């Protein structure tokens, strides 16, 4: 109701095929070096700047 | 016969031939335009002609090599000068008692 | 006087393992050693531990950054300022040190 709409609005307003999704799955991660989706790092990173 | 001339003179048949990916044209269009995309962010990170390049690939490979070399070898004889201080200060507290 | 000697190749060739040797052979003595108590020999090995620590991490600094390109720091601006060996060990200590490599 409220996610995916706003989702399929942008859509409806700029469509996106198969094409765009199966390419930024990946690979917008992988430009950064994709470091195994670290959390754990960002929880001991939150508790060392607090 | 010209796209198959100019394919051998890129690579040979059997160097192309041998791997297994998809023969649809939608994916293999999608993955050069990654490739693309990828190879044109690495440029743009850091990048020189293709000599200077391929020069530093060995230079800098050497570098790191002689490198990890003395690393490896300072910490061995750190490992070695660390053991034989604690003997030394046992031997030290032996001959203190 | 061996270690003493020889200080001046290890910083030339650049070689290290002679002072690996040093410490191997220094590591095998003490080995011996172990099982009578012997006090004279602690500050023959002390010294040789400090000049050979010292020797390699100034040797590290005083190495080329580069392969190829010999980066001329201001480390190797105050080792050619301070060169001058005319009397400290031509006339205090009367030995000539080589100049090749």
């Amino acid at each position: 109701e409220k996610l995916n709409k706003v989702a399929e609005k942008y859509e409806e307003e700029g469509n996106f095929n198969l094409s765009f999704v199966q390419d930024v799955l990946d690979k917008l991660e992988s430009e950064i070096a994709m470091v195994n989706h670290d959390e754990s790092a960002v929880t001991i990173l939150d508790q060392v700047t607090a | 016969q010209r796209q198959i001339q100019n394919a051998c003179a890129f690579c040979s048949k059997e160097r192309i031939e041998n791997v297994d990916l998809p023969d649809t044209q939608e994916e293999i269009k999608r993955e050069l335009d990654k490739v693309s995309r990828m190879i044109q962010k690495a440029e743009k990170s850091l990048g020189l002609s293709q000599e200077e390049v391929i020069a530093l690939f060995e230079k800098c490979r050497n570098k790191y090599k002689e490198g990890q070399k003395k690393y490896m070898e300072i910490d061995e004889a750190l490992n070695r000068l660390h053991n034989s201080l604690k003997a030394r200060d046992q031997n030290y507290k032996n001959a203190e008692k | 006087s061996e270690m003493h000697k020889g200080r001046a190749q290890v910083t030339r060739t650049g070689d290290i393992g002679v002072a690996m040797d040093n410490l191997n052979a220094v590591d095998s003595l003490f080995n011996k050693v172990i099982g009578i108590k012997n006090n004279g020999l602690f500050a023959h090995d002390a010294r040789a531990m400090v000049s050979i620590s010292e020797l390699a991490q100034i040797s590290v600094r005083n190495l080329k950054f580069d392969d190829s390109r010999s980066m001329v720091n201001l480390e190797n601006i105050v080792n050619s300022l301070k060169r001058y060996m005319l009397k400290e060990h031509f006339k205090l200590n009367n030995i000539a040190e080589n100049r090749n490599d």
